[PDB]
RNA sequence: GCGGGGUGGAGCAGCCUGGUAGCUCGUCGGGCUCAUAACCCGAAGAUCGUCGGUUCAAAUCCGGCCCCCGCUACCA
RNA sequence: AUGCCCCGAAACCCCCGGGCUACACGCGCGCUACAAUGGGCGGGACAAUGGGUGCCGACCCCGAAAGGGGGAGGUAAUCCCCUAAACCCGCCCUCAGUUCGGAUCGCGGGCUGCAACUCGCCCGCGUGAAGCUGGAAUCCCUAGUACCCGCGCGUCAUCAUCGCGC
RNA sequence: UUAAUUGGAUUCAACGCCGGGAACCUCACCGGGGGCGACGGCAGGAUGAAGGCCAGGCUGAAGGUCUUGCCGGACGCGCCGAG
């Protein structure tokens, strides 16, 4: 079929609003509470993330409010591919 | 202009016609193919159309030989082909004799175009790869 | 008219040489990645 | 007092002296460069608020009108 | 050729049919033209490198043309490919989207092949698209060299707008 | 875009380049079908293993399987390690 970063384990879907700075990313998920993603060191080299890139992250059971952590990105050949299956509704990106 | 005439000869007027007198009424390519004999597989397939024409073999005719040349025997019945992944029905009518069998079983899905991406032009080539 | 009906005859039986005549594309086995650009340019971003 | 603005995604030119709807930030494409910004080139984009007159012929002369208006206050 | 890690009744070995030939689009290298420093028709001139026994075919005869039926001589300074094109003389056209340009399509005849629809090459009649000298930019060349015109090997059962030589 | 449109190369020094003019093969790619364990040991084996066919179904086509019964004369992926 296809190998896509679905929610495996406890993953989250990160669609960011603004970069306050130094790696903090305010994310706007379907969950509601303002989460603030940060980044590991394996990908800070070869990839390039910005706004509008729906990507996958991972949250942390501490306070479940401001969490998230990048593990892998999405390429433009998947971001809109993930619409027809309805796995994610894009109206969590226009309001 | 409701009857079908190929070169002045109706269907049942040519249905009893031979195979060496037939080829004088077909274009080059098919006249030559009819002259180097039929391949073995097409023999095995004609020996399954003729049975299905008399009374026997009431069972869907399948095949891989897309090269077979439609003939006045096959007019009326409905045989299959193999377009790469599946067998696709071709209801044989007059005005097909002469054409190739596989000519009616298309093989590439018609194409409909999305939107250019990262590299489709010199304005989005190095402004993406850092 | 004779040519037109010789085209309609191929459109009826739904051959391969009739659908190309339908969609206004090459008919005699050319390649099309690079030529036969009878359309209008497409943009991305600037 | 009644009069003005009526026009590309826009900002205003552009009248009287009538025949290119005009220049600039923007838009997509191409150059230059190891690559990006700046710089050079090409096309696309209102077709003048609208009826009407003048006019061989009109943003270009003006009137009728549709819209936006606009410089202005209790008048015991 | 080869170390390490995965496949090991499979990611190993064979067979039939499809794809690499898909097409709103951006780009690199080339071929043909936008005509008179020319187009057509009939005549006249002159090369070199190379290759051939699974192959090269003189000569005769059928066909309008592609081609077909016979078939000497050749294991090579002997026989064959192999009487090149730009060039010259004579007649038609007379500055026009034309007697320029030949893309795109219809019908009919053939060759190679176990098999030509997807997707091979060649011939005859017909239809006749953009194109009237090219913006900013950028490339190659110092003498038998650049430009202009044809030929031979390779790849090859058939197919050269390519590579390497003349 | 597609079931697949197999890969490597990206300034000079990637783009008629991989001698890459791919109908089958070449082939590494999508759909389908069938074969392959030198060698040591295990269930089993001359009361006859491995192993092969005229004809007919299934099949795109096939003793590839099954129907049918003929033959061949010693080994054995039905089990483990290895290769
Ligand atoms: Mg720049
Ligand atoms: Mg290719
Ligand atoms: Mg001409
Ligand atoms: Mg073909
Ligand atoms: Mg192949």
């Amino acid at each position: 079929v296809i190998r896509v970063p679905l929610p495996e384990g406890n993953q989250l879907f990160g669609v960011v609003e603004q970069a306050l700075g130094a790696g903090w990313m305010d994310v706007r998920c379907e969950d509601g509470k303002i989460r603030r993603c940060r980044i590991p060191g394996k990908l800070r080299r070869r990839v390039w993330i910005r706004v509008g890139d729906l990507v996958i992250v991972q949250p942390w059971p501490v306070q479940s409010d401001k969490r998230g952590d990048i593990v892998y990105r999405y390429t433009q050949t998947q971001v809109d591919w993930l619409l027809r299956k309805g796995k994610i509704t894009q109206e969590f990106l226009t309001g | 202009r409701k009857e079908f005439r190929y070169r002045g000869y109706t269907l049942e007027q040519l249905m009893n016609m031979s195979l060496e007198e037939l080829a004088k009424l077909l274009p080059a390519r098919q006249r030559r193919s009819l002259k180097r004999g039929l391949t073995p597989e097409q023999k095995k397939l004609l020996r399954k159309i003729r049975l299905a024409k008399k009374g026997k073999y009431n069972k869907p005719i399948r095949t891989h030989c897309r090269d077979m040349i439609v003939l006045p025997e096959m007019v009326g019945l409905t045989i299959y082909v193999h377009n790469g992944k599946e067998f696709v029905p071709v209801e044989i009518k007059p005005e097909m004799i002469g054409h190739y069998l596989g000519e009616f079983a298309p093989t590439r899905k018609r194409v409909q175009h999305g939107a250019p991406g990262i590299g489709a032009t010199r304005s989005s080539m190095f402004v993406a790869v850092k | 008219m004779a040519i037109r009906e010789d085209i309609m005859r191929l459109r009826r039986i739904r051959a391969y040489r009739g659908i190309r005549h339908e969609l206004g594309l090459p008919v005699r086995g050319q390649r099309t990645r690079s030529n036969f650009r009878r359309g209008q340019t497409v943009g991305v971003s600037r």
